[PDB]
């Protein structure tokens, strides 16, 4: 019966719905009582009367009962937004770009942009710019914003040069760069005895905040370490152990780049680099 | 004019414009939605 088998076949949906994995085989598994065209003609109307839904993946076809507000909602949706919208909620947590959804619906740019404006009015979808190239405006629901992304923009250098400070502390005592030799003086007693680094500790150190951000994983902490490895501000020894490169002498014959200034005006005696390319 | 003709004239204005002001305040709610 339309209402009876609708509401009891939705009783498995609101009860469980076999998660999202429910296929027509799982229907027979629970309700096999209905004849083929019986359970089928009603289910087709359960999409027509918007009670359950179909999903296209892997083997067979998935199903679960749609909610009522989403039911009425997608009934309000246009014939475009029928496949467009209810396909975008199928575009899942990662959303989808446009002409790739055109390639699915086989339509022009105009006809899809207009239902993008209409669902824009719905505000159940939103413009989403992820890490990948911002020509996209991939569109996922406008209820969730999961993605792959720290953030792609700056003020990592800030928090870097912040941690570099404590890293300088991590090795010998503080700078003592006042006069030339004011270091540890044989490194306290036997720097051999000093095997030291922070790793996880930085987070206990990160507790200070004073900046707009969340915490960050020791893995990506190591990533932050990797640049000043490459920038040679620090040293990588025995994995999680680390050192300073005595960078500070930079911060403050000769072969250092800093502490060196050219004449570099008038006279033709210079060394440029490309005096021959 | 009296306060009655404002509670009546103005009333008619409101019965007419409640959708206009409704869209104003509604997009003003989209402001909250804009944030998220």
């Amino acid at each position: 019966q339309l209402s009876d088998n609708a509401k009891t076949l939705h009783s498995q949906m609101m009860s469980k719905g076999i998660g999202a994995l429910f296929t027509q085989q799982e229907l027979q598994k629970q309700m096999g009582i209905g004849s083929l065209t019986d359970l089928m003609s009603i289910v087709q109307e359960l999409l027509d009367k918007n009670l359950i839904k179909l999903v296209k993946q892997n083997d067979e076809l998935k199903f679960q009962g749609v909610l009522e507000s989403e039911a009425q909602k997608k009934a309000t949706m246009s014939a475009e937004e029928a496949l467009v919208y209810s396909y975008i909620e199928a575009s899942g947590r990662e959303g989808i770009w446009s002409k790739t959804i055109k390639a699915r619906t086989n339509l022009h740019q105009h006809v899809v942009l207009k239902c993008l404006k209409s669902l824009e009015s719905q505000r159940y979808v939103k413009s989403v710019k992820s890490v990948k190239f911002p020509t996209r405006k991939i569109y996922m629901l406008y209820s969730l914003q999961p993605s792959v992304d720290e953030l792609d923009i700056e003020f990592i250098n800030s928090l870097l040069t912040i941690v570099w400070r404590f890293i300088s502390e991590n090795t010998f005592p503080n700078g003592f760069k006042n006069f030339e030799n004011g270091p540890k003086k044989n490194v306290f007693y036997a720097p051999n005895v000093k095997n030291y680094s922070t790793t996880q500790e930085i987070l206990e150190f990160i507790t200070a905040a004073q900046v707009a951000n969340v915490e960050l994983t020791p893995s990506n902490i190591r990533s932050l370490c990797e640049v000043l490895v490459y920038d040679d501000k620090l040293e990588k020894v025995t994995h999680d152990c680390y050192r300073v490169t005595l960078e500070s002498i930079l911060q403050m014959s000769i072969f250092n780049y800093f502490k060196m200034f050219p004449a570099s005006k008038h006279d033709k005696e210079v060394v440029y680099f490309d005096e021959w390319t | 004019l009296n306060e009655e003709a404002s509670k009546l004239k103005e009333r008619i204005w409101i019965g007419l414009n409640a959708d206009f002001l409704l869209e104003q305040e509604s997009k003003r709610l989209k402001q909250e939605a804009d944030i998220a």
